[PDB]
């Protein structure tokens, strides 16, 4: 395969991860003014629903965070990892993480896939379009936690409603059935 | 190219919403006096219309002005691209002339240039010595050592600062 | 030569983009006074508008600001490139001519 | 199209070459500087300089 | 900026000796020319009056 293309596109993938991060944040910033807004008009549904989509956002940038942080270490090891054949103990981790979470994000970034392919053309030893499948079963934990696909605890969506309606000085009555339990 | 004259596009329709909204800013204003000068007919019918139709001014004065400036941001936004696209040009065409200058004109050929042009010159000092030495021969009944020397010590001693028989004895010694 | 041509529209873009933050500082200038004249009647958006349409320019401005300083330097350094390389043409003549 | 055909790989790489040129330019400037300091050295002592 | 000065000065007195040295040679060429007009008169006159 092509090496210089891998490190291009992690570079690459680096930069746009860097710029989509700061531009969810702020997203994310003014939305919770919109929040507010339908907590300060009886919807209480609804702004529950926008809170969801803002938790789901910000576990997309820590995922994003983390993934950048793997992808900054493989670019480091480079040169550790175009002389050898075989992956080390260190960078399992990260290779098994970013392919995974390749498909995942194959739409906010597209360098990662192509990442991805590099990564899987490069290695045999249970890489491909189903020695991957199996082999991705060693990616961290936390980021496949955030960035997976389920209905945050409506606790926390409570907890993080009370907590927007008191920045913004706003009432709020948060449901005591989700409060106790 | 077509960026090109589509930002002019974008921006001319940017003004254009901009003179719109200045344009209904006015007829709202002139829309305020008719139903000023109106109301004091007892026309209530008409003075409705006119306030009616000045708050729909204002109000579409504002849109467009809302419009026109999501419009220029755009038109901006494509300002910067167009001339980061021209420098990107204007980089690569350098970068072309720089690797073809340096494939012909490289390193180790401007080092032996050098080289060359330096001994040339050493050279040329050579050959400005050997004139010097015989013009300084040819040239010498006409520019004695002793006059000058004569000249040199007088003019020194004005300005104030401090700085035969040989033969003969050489003579003496070769007949011994 | 070409090199000639493209650094003369190098250093083009790059007065242009200087320009173009001088435009975008007086466009602010000429929004904070529409902002300033507007709010005066009591209007909130229209203010809000203006006050964003200016922060919009003042950050253009200074990344036009930058990308024009980046240019130039860019340009500064082609144009040392050619009239190193102007003088290397004349040395390497003067050489054939001295040989 | 332009994105198509100029890619960010494209441009890493360009920009890149461009760096590399300009510091072989460099090597170049100071294999000159080397030269020109070394011939013209009779009419420029360092003593009088100084 | 002291070593240009330097330079300047030094090519100077240089190119002070060299212009000395041409003007004696151009004053004695100078001087042969004269007399080869002369000598040219001198002959034509010799011819003249044999």
């Amino acid at each position: 395969f092509k090496a210089e293309r891998l490190r291009v596109n992690l570079r690459l993938v680096i930069n746009r991860l860097k710029l989509l991060e700061k531009k969810k944040t702020e997203l994310a910033q003014k939305a919770r003014k919109e929040i507010a807004d339908y907590l300060a008009a009886g919807k209480d549904e609804r702004a529950r629903i926008r809170v969801e989509h803002i938790i789901r956002e910000d576990y997309l940038v820590e995922a994003m965070e983390i993934l950048e942080l793997y992808c900054d270490l493989l670019l480091a090891r480079f040169g550790l990892i175009q002389s050898m054949k075989e992956l080390d103990s260190g960078l399992a981790e990260s290779v098994s993480t970013l392919i995974w979470a390749a498909p995942r994000l194959q739409s906010e970034v597209a360098e990662l896939k192509i990442v991805a392919d590099q990564l899987c053309a490069k290695y045999s030893k249970e890489y491909g379009k189903l020695c991957r499948t199996n082999q991705i079963g060693t990616v961290n934990d936390r980021l496949m936690h955030k960035l997976s696909v389920e209905a945050p605890p409506k606790i926390l969506v409570e907890r993080y409603l009370i907590e927007i309606a008191k920045n913004y000085n706003v009432p709020y009555e948060p449901d005591s059935v989700v409060m106790a339990e | 190219s077509n960026m090109e004259k589509h930002l002019f596009n974008l921006k001319f329709a940017a003004k254009e919403l901009s003179r719109s909204a200045k344009k209904c800013d006015k007829e709202e204003k002139a829309e305020k006096a008719k139903i000023e000068k109106a109301i004091q007919k007892g026309n209530m019918e008409v003075a409705r219309i006119h306030a009616e139709n000045a708050i729909r001014q204002k109000n579409q004065a504002v849109n467009f002005l809302r419009m026109s400036a999501r419009v220029d941001a755009v038109a901006a936004r494509v300002q910067t691209a167009v001339t980061m696209g021209k420098v990107t040009k204007s980089m690569a065409g350098v970068v072309k002339s720089m690797d073809a200058t340096l494939k012909t004109m490289n390193l180790e050929k401007i080092s032996a240039l050098m080289d060359k042009f330096e001994h040339q010159f050493e050279t040329l000092d050579v050959q400005t010595q050997q004139m010097e030495d015989t013009m300084s021969s040819t040239t010498t009944l006409t520019t004695p050592q002793n006059q000058v020397d004569m000249l040199l010590q007088e003019m020194a001693d004005e300005a104030g600062l401090d700085l035969d028989e040989l033969s003969q004895r050489l003579a003496r010694l070769r007949d011994q």
